[PDB]
RNA sequence: GGCCAGCAUCAGUUUUGGUGGCAGGAUAAAUCCAUAGGAAUGUAGCUUGCCUCGGUAAGUAUUAUAGCCUGUG
RNA sequence: AGAACUGGCGAUGCGGGAUGAACCGAACGUAGAGUUAAGGUGCCGGAAUACACGCUCAUCAGACACCACAAAAGGUGUUAGUUCAUCUAGACAGGAAUGAACUA
RNA sequence: UUUGCUCCACACAAUAUAGAUGGAUACGAAUAAGGCGUCCUUGUGGCGUCGCUGAACCAUAGCAGGCUAGCAACGGUGCACUUGGCGGAAAGGCCUUGGGUGCUUGCUGGCGAAUUGCAAUGUCAUUUUGCGUGGGGAUAAAUCAUUUGUAUACGACUUAGA
């Protein structure tokens, strides 16, 4: 109904410092460095002291007040990202054949290769995206973990592995063969 | 009032600036028009991609060479969305359309003259904020434009030579304000700002 | 139109059996004196045994705005008809006069409801004395202390078919 | 209504329309993609179609029935003298497609290319490019220009080879000239080439 | 290393922002926006300028950078008197902004043979300033 | 100086005219700089002359004239109509025309 | 005295500006002035807790170092 | 297909509805000037890319009587409204309003 | 095929004008943001300033613009040459060096104008082409006919012939 004044706060802590210009947000934190680019929204930042940044929207609707959360949350994210970082583990779940995973390189690519999935002959290949670590836990069966600053990167690159994986021809309630997102979390 | 009006088309309305300018090519102005592939047309992309496609499909049946033509450039649908504003088919539609001129990018005649924009055309002006639209540019070659890189290249060229010249320019402008300054507080120029100038 | 508020007081014709018939009075909101006096009839017309050929008018006369440059919170009824049916509103509008804000009304009902002029009754229009009895928050939240806001993307108005410099739309 | 049965269209649409080509020889509508970490070297060449012929060869073809069996097939046979360079070709992209920039033109032509440019050969005074082998009569300087030109400007560089047609039994003597697209190497090296 | 937000300037809706109308007979004139009606209106009030009390909409004036202390609703009498001790008038005749006004004002009154002694004029002043860029 | 200029530049338009038809009695000019119906009360009878050029001479000159004069105003952004002794031809819409300014009211 | 024009003073029709004197209404309503009463989106002052030594948060307080609303003349 | 009253076409041009015997406006000797009707004023196209308050975003938007079509039933799309209940004595979700059923 | 062809400077004729009548006056990018000036540790930095339209800036005085005298500056500007660099998207334009020459209204003087008779575009632009002067520059092809069959209804195509 076109609310006059709508209001966000966001917190940053001691060792992180936030640059905002013509909305291009700059996170630099412990950990790395984080951009984004957010010409898309029509919000105002300002900043009311060395930790604390408010996000606003004047005369808004219904729909542009809901886009104004959405930034709180994306920003927030760049900030934990650069301060503890992300972790996704997956578990590989297969009824007969066992799923081998291995990390290959080709062409200076840095891939991952899954292996004899249902007895397929196939060769799975997902390219492994710019700021994503991948590492195989011990003492744990079946087990991917993949770790990086930015989230979104994190989880779509885990996101790609399970499509890669799904299951044709068949009832899927039965075979329930894959490999699957088991815990988010961050890295410290 | 030049004798030609040269505008830059970058960030116009394409419905808008053809109104604007069949209407000046009517009353006996020479137009040319610049940087074609910048121009926006409200509305999302896929949208206007529909659109284009719907166009296409539309041709004499028995010949296709006699159908309506389907010109994929930048300059040239900007070209149609004019012609259709314009009584093309006498000799006075004809004669108003010999005196316009559109290009992609900013050719070298035209590229060391002034430039101007139309507000009533502007996109920025116009539409709402928030609200999609969809550049010239890409849509031309989603449907078949094969001069996208070419045109990309050359502008990087001339804005190079234009910053060059720019940095030349503002240079001389600052030694210049100096000089009025200093010229100021005379006995001259009191009595010119007694009379406004 | 601009809207014009009246007084209009009527009777029934005078009869040996009954003279002096009772007088009644309306306030009512109209362009001008001719439509306002058709408008009383109208309403008479759904509460009495009575019409214009037997009954006469006594008087009308414009109501002014006591205070016209005070900023009022008004709480106004209405009962209209819809395509299919009959439904009573209440709405709230914020203006300087009465006649100020049944036009407004007038122009939020066609925009929202397509409601013409024919199909709207004015029931009753009230200022509301207190806050706290605002019952709407589009109103509401112009209410608040020290209210302030910018208006970002200011459009500027040309003369001229062509600029010859890039506009900017600070404010 | 609709036809009673249901057969494939009766040619193809895509070779209109049936028309006779412009000239004997058929164009080269498109070259390979340039590498240019590679050696410059030519894209194409010339020949004559002289007939055919049979020959018997060993199939090498795991899993197939005929694998390591004499097999007989047909072939083409195209006689192909060496061609000569006379000349290069500078283009330069535009928004309205390549466009030639300049040509430059070796120094001595044969009479083989020179009969291409006439219609009536043993009338002619014989006076073309008299005047262009003058330009080398000096130390070379409009060659030089020209040449520094297309390295300059040019992204496309193409050399003009004509066939030797008096090595063939034809009796034909005028030869035939074409352009070649040079792939591999900078622009610099495709000219000095 | 700090954080480094860009601030905005916009000028704001307010009770004491000193408007200029624009449109309407009091074209040119300053005045004092007093209430807030809602997103679109706002009622103003100059004595001083001659611009009556009335309710207007924003799009009739453009806010200027100056400002003021007013209480909300004040009435035209207290309206002058605040007017007055923060000396409105002299701070906006201050500006370029009034000053582009005025000169503008001036250059279209000028006559025939005035506007001859501009072009005199701007030749001599000219002469120096060649002289001395060379 | 460098101008010698005592007229007003001015565009003929069209004729007066509806949707399908056209009064070449009347033409429809379009004069630089005004662009308010109140602007344009200043021209209203000024002298209006098309000059144009032909290969024969005639009167010791190749240059013709064609005289006409300001009636009225027309539409609200400051175009006026106008009438010639003989009607302007169709194939100078958009041609340039100069407007004196006598007869002078100041 | 044949052709084509310019200006002035009038007549008929019409279009577009500037300006003067009057009448009506709640003998406009407001503003402004005087006076009575009242409230908060509560001014000054005061109290209470942490506070980069003056800055907020809420309690009291109806004109005081801001003002506003209502009735009446 | 067949009747009733009236107005029309036929026998009738003219402005408007792109186009049309019947609709809207208006009926016609030859001309000049002024003003309008119905219908219109981004460009084609004569005339405000006028003013004002709202509503709508459609991967098949919508756009003006006669007229050149769309329905039942649905949508936590968005807007306004009706009724009841919870909430200052801290509800809903996991420190401010919220929930349910309905109307267009 | 009776000295033809081409370029340069002006001479006279013809030709027509989709419409000169002081000047088309060059950053880029953003718009819920920028321009300019300034300082530093050169940054997504600090400070100051501007907008609210070109309603600007530049130019603009002289028989459509004459003939002469002086003063102050050593500038401004036009024409024809000259030095160097840059520009290929349709570059055919931009910048720069030196000298010669005309004018200067930056300032102060002296002569001339009439009669176009009270207004009449009152003729001052650029398109093409032709004929005569003289200063340089260069001295070919195509078609028919004949011939060939990689071609072909006829044209056309493809070959050969001092
Ligand atoms: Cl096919
Ligand atoms: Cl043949
Ligand atoms: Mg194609
Ligand atoms: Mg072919
Ligand atoms: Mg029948
Ligand atoms: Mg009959
Ligand atoms: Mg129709
Ligand atoms: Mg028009």
């Amino acid at each position: 109904m076109k609310y006059i004044q709508t209001e966000q706060q966001i917190e940053v802590p001691e060792g992180v410092t936030v640059s905002i210009k013509s909305r291009i947000v700059k996170v630099v934190g412990p950990r790395g460095t984080l951009t984004k680019n957010l010409k898309h929204i029509d919000v105002t930042f300002t900043k009311v002291n060395n930790q604390l940044i408010k996000v606003a929207v004047h005369n808004g609707g219904r729909k542009h007040v809901a886009a104004l959360r959405t930034v709180k949350s994306l920003v927030d994210n760049m900030i934990t990202g650069v301060t503890k970082g992300y972790k996704y583990k997956m578990r590989y779940v297969y009824a007969h054949f066992p799923i081998n995973v291995n990390i290959v390189e080709k062409d200076g690519a840095k891939f991952i290769e899954v292996r004899n999935f249902l007895g397929d002959k196939k060769i799975r290949n997902v390219p492994v995206r710019d700021g994503v670590t991948i590492e195989f836990s011990t003492n744990v069966k079946d087990e991917i973990v993949l770790s990086g600053n930015s989230v979104e990167d994190v989880s779509q690159n885990a996101a790609d592995l399970q499509q890669i994986c799904r299951v044709r021809n068949k009832d899927i309630r039965k075979f329930l063969d894959g490999i699957y997102v088991s815990h988010k979390g961050f890295i410290t | 009032v030049e004798p030609v009006v040269v505008i830059d088309g970058k960030g116009h309305l394409v419905g808008r600036l053809a109104s604007v300018v069949a209407k000046q090519l009517l009353n006996g102005q020479k137009i040319v028009v610049v940087r074609a592939e910048e121009l926006n047309i409200s509305g999302e992309f896929f949208r206007n991609k529909l659109k284009y496609h719907d166009f296409l499909r539309k041709a004499t049946a028995f010949n296709k060479t006699r159908g309506p033509f389907h010109f994929r450039a930048p300059s040239r649908i900007f070209y149609k969305a004019l012609r259709g504003m314009v009584s093309h088919k006498t000799a006075r539609g004809k004669a108003a359309l010999e005196r316009l001129k559109v290009f992609e990018g900013i050719p070298p005649p035209y590229d060391k003259k002034k430039r101007v924009v139309v507000p009533q055309a502007l996109r920025v002006l116009r539409l709402k904020p928030g609200r999609k639209y969809t550049t010239l540019g890409k849509l031309s070659t989603s449907v078949g434009w094969k001069y996208e890189d070419v045109v990309a290249k050359l502008e990087a060229k001339r804005k190079v030579s234009s910053a060059e010249y720019y940095a030349k320019k503002r240079a001389f402008t600052k030694k210049v304000a100096s000089a009025n300054a200093t010229a100021a507080e005379s006995d001259v120029a009191k009595q010119l700002a007694a009379l406004g100038y | 139109a601009h809207f014009k508020e009246y007084q209009v007081i009527g009777r029934r014709l005078p009869t040996e059996s009954v003279p002096e018939p009772k007088l009644f009075r309306m306030r009512i909101f109209a362009s001008n004196e001719v439509i306002a006096k058709s408008r009383y009839w109208y309403f008479l017309q759904k509460l009495h045994k009575v019409k214009k050929a037997s009954g006469e008018i006594v008087s009308i006369n414009q109501i002014n705005e006591a205070h016209p440059t005070k900023v009022k919170n008004f709480g106004v009824w209405v009962r209209y008809d819809s395509r299919s049916g009959t439904h009573n509103m209440y709405k709230e509008i914020r203006d300087v006069s009465r006649v100020a804000a049944v036009e407004t009304l007038y122009q939020d009902m066609a925009a929202r409801h397509r409601a013409r002029f024919r199909s709207i009754h004015i029931l009753k229009v009230a200022e509301i004395e207190k806050t706290a009895d605002v019952k709407r928050q589009y109103v509401k939240q112009f209410l608040t202390k020290d209210l302030k806001f910018p208006l970002p993307h200011r459009v500027q108005k040309s003369t001229k078919t062509f600029s010859y410099k890039r506009p900017s739309t600070f404010y | 209504s609709h036809r009673k049965y249901e057969a494939p269209r009766h040619g193809h649409l895509g070779f209109l329309p049936r028309k006779r080509a412009a000239s004997i020889r058929a164009r080269v509508k498109a070259f390979p993609k340039d590498d240019r970490s590679k050696p410059v070297a030519l894209t194409s060449f010339l020949g004559y179609k002289a007939g055919m012929t049979t020959i018997v060869r060993d199939l090498d073809r795991p899993g197939s029935k005929f694998h390591k069996r004499e097999v007989v097939e047909a072939v083409t046979v195209v006689d192909t003298p060496p061609v000569v360079v006379v000349g290069v070709v500078g283009y330069v992209e535009t928004p309205r497609g390549l466009r030639s920039l300049t040509t430059v033109w070796a120094e001595h032509l044969s009479d083989e290319v020179k009969r291409r440019f006439y219609k009536n050969w043993y009338k002619s005074k014989k006076k073309a490019f008299t005047k262009y082998s003058a330009k080398y009569a000096q130390d070379g300087a409009g060659i030089e220009r020209e040449l520094a030109r297309i390295k300059k400007y040019a992204s496309v560089v193409r050399v003009l080879v004509h066939t030797q047609i008096r090595k063939t039994p034809l009796a034909q003597k005028k030869a035939h000239l074409a352009e070649i697209q040079l792939n591999g190497g900078s622009i610099s090296e495709k000219v000095d080439w | 290393t700090d954080s480094i937000v860009k601030a905005s300037n916009w000028r704001l809706v307010e009770v004491g922002r000193v408007v200029l109308i624009k449109k309407g007979q009091s074209a040119g004139k300053l005045a004092a926006i007093v209430e807030i009606i809602d997103q679109k209106k706002v009622l103003i009030d100059g004595p001083k300028a001659g611009v009556p009390r009335q309710a207007i909409n924003l799009g009739q004036v453009v806010l200027t950078p100056l400002t003021f202390a007013l209480p909300r609703g004040a009435r035209t009498a207290t309206v002058s008197k605040k007017w007055a001790a923060a000396a409105v008038c002299e701070k906006w005749a201050a500006s370029s902004w009034a000053k582009k006004i005025a000169q503008r004002e001036r250059r279209a009154a000028l006559t025939d043979f005035e506007r001859f002694q501009v072009m005199v004029l701007r030749k001599q002043k000219r002469y120096t300033v060649k002289k001395a860029l060379a | 100086a460098e101008s010698h200029r005592l007229y007003v530049k001015g565009k003929h338009l069209s004729y007066q005219r509806s949707k399908r038809v056209n009064n070449p009695n009347v033409s429809l000019i379009k004069i630089e700089g005004v662009a308010t119906p109140q602007d344009a009360q200043f021209y209203l009878g000024k002298r209006i002359a098309y000059v144009y050029r032909a290969s024969k001479e005639v009167r010791g000159s190749k240059i013709r004239v064609m005289w006409g004069k300001v009636t009225r105003t027309h539409g609200n952004s400051g175009v006026v109509r106008a009438t010639f002794r003989n009607n302007l031809p169709a194939k100078t819409f958009g041609a340039s025309v100069r407007i004196f300014l006598y007869p002078s009211n100041i």
